[PDB]
């Protein structure tokens, strides 16, 4: 991923501002709701029936959490997405067995998270730069 | 296809967007730009600037079109002839294009109406945004 | 949306299939299980090599629900519900492996017969999967 | 692309039998009566409005052995496909703007056409050997 300095400041500064338990579990039920054929991989996480019952799963926030620190882990490190995503695409190519646009649609529900939670702030730019920042992550897990 | 329940949610979610409706979508327009440049390929006579007239007005009349496709949801093949006539042969738009618009409309509407933006509000917006590029993009 | 010559099309294709559905149906799974390994998750319980008498039965079992399909077809949702509540509620299946399915029902339909296989023809029978595909994935 | 020896040795012996000038026209215009927005790209091509024209297209089937041509010589060098189609993924994403799903969409088409030509010669063996070959050209094209 190669972005601008202005496009990573502003990445930087709004992700300064993210709770990082919030987001991730948010983006992660927001997934399991809209895509209900993602719950395939999360039966094992209890009831996924209801979107509230989904959105208030101790297990889908922590895997939540979990995923969040893997994007702050890639953010930190741009310029090697590929070496930093290594063990996590082969743990979800070859143990998980995830279909590679599933990250796309993953990348897609934290990108409507994070306008959700920020509101007027989330300029059309600064989507901009979450976007070729979270093709970048799945274009790493999928390789 | 959508169920009886995503559809009344997607009726209260228009509905609740209202008047705002034109500036949503051409802030959609906009964001699909600068996120999505390859889609500027289809508008090549536009200017395609911060704050322009001619993408406000696009905007109103996208945002036009998903009021009546709404207004017309269980009746939307027929209800969208014009525009699937218009999108599929004679613009032949890529359907990635509509996904990404849908996508940039799903960003506009979680920013622009927090309360509003249930994960069951924004399933059902996507079922019907889905159903409604589908139509567009259908050659029939 | 499918307009009535590709309806007409698929009718007359699946027609001139006849009492080949079954084999036709077993070997477009065998394609799909050989060249799509990550589809074998969904049947753990099967016997997935050359012959099996299991893949033989579900392939019979598919080209029976799409000959249904087929006399079917103007109220697909409404003669597919069964299908449609075992794939998307219960089955949970990614609509890519429905795509990489129908690749592979017209990839045997190609090579047993090449006379009907007209691009009008392939056409007709990639919308008719993919309206097939939409049904099943959706819950409603 | 990894290929058994076998898988090797059963694709070369299929694409040896293949009439290069029929068969890439008639993936050509396969291609563009099924995904009818492809068209767009091939507008210079001239009259392309019932499937009867698009495959009585001299222009579509000049094009089509181009790209079989191009298929033959990643086939030849199934080891360095990145390295071979970087001119034609240049020319693809930057001149063109090609969706990398049409690459995939092309790559199907094709498999099918070599199907509808070899019928019982096409045994599911050989059609997932030559599904790998077409993903990987798919992804060199991407890239
Ligand atoms: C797109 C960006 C993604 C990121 C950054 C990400 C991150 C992670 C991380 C860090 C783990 C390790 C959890 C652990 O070791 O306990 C994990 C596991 C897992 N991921 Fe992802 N993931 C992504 C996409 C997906 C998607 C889209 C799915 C399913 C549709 C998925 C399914 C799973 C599953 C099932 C596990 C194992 C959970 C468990 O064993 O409890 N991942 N992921
Ligand atoms: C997804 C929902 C969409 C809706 C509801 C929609 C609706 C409309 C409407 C109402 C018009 C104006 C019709 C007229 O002036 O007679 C239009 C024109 C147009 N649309 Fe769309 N559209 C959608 C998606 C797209 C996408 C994704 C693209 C391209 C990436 C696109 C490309 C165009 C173009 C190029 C025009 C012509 C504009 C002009 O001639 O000034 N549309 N559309
Ligand atoms: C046009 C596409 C498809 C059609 C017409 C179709 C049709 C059917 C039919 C008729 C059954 C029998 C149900 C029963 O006996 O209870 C079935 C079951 C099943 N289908 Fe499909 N199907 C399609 C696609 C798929 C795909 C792509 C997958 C997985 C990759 C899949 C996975 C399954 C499974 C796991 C079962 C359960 C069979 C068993 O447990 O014995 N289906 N389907
Ligand atoms: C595996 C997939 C593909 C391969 C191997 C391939 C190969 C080629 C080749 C060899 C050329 C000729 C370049 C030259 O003569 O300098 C070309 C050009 C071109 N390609 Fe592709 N191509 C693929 C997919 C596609 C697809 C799917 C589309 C459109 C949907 C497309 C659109 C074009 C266009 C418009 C040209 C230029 C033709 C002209 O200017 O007359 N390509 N490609």
């Amino acid at each position: 991923v190669h972005l601008t300095p202005e496009e990573k400041s502003a990445v930087t500064a709004l992700w300064g501002k993210v709770n990082v338990d919030e987001v991730g579990g948010e983006a992660l039920g927001r997934l399991l709701v809209v895509y209900p054929w993602t719950q395939r991989f999360f039966e094992s996480f209890g009831d996924l029936s209801t979107p509230d019952a989904v959105m208030g799963n101790p297990k889908v926030k922590a895997h939540g959490k979990k995923v969040l620190g893997a994007f702050s882990d890639g953010l930190a490190h741009l310029d090697n997405l590929k070496g930093t995503f290594a063990t996590l695409s082969e743990l979800h190519c070859d143990k998980l067995h995830v279909d590679p646009e599933n990250f796309r649609l993953l990348g897609n529900v934290l990108v409507c998270v994070l306008a959700h939670h920020f509101g007027k702030e989330f300029t059309p730019p600064v989507q901009a730069a979450y976007q070729k920042v979270v093709a970048g992550v799945a274009n790493a897990l999928a390789h | 296809v959508l169920s009886p329940a995503d559809k009344t949610n997607v009726k209260a979610a228009w509905g609740k967007v209202g008047a705002h409706a034109g500036e949503y979508g051409a802030e959609a327009l906009e964001r699909m730009f600068l996120s999505f440049p390859t889609t500027k390929t289809y508008f090549p006579h536009f200017d395609l600037s911060h704050g322009s007239a001619q993408v406000k007005g696009h905007g109103k009349k996208v945002a036009d079109a998903l009021t009546n496709a709404v207004a017309h949801v269980d009746d939307m093949p027929n209800a969208l002839s014009a525009l699937s006539d218009l999108h599929a042969h004679k613009l032949r738009v890529d359907p990635v294009n509509f996904k990404l618009l849908s996508h940039c409309l799903l960003v506009t509407l979680a920013a622009h109406l927090p309360a509003e933006f249930t994960p069951a509000v924004h399933a059902s917006l996507d079922k019907f945004l889905a159903s409604v590029s589908t139509v567009l993009t259908s050659k029939y």
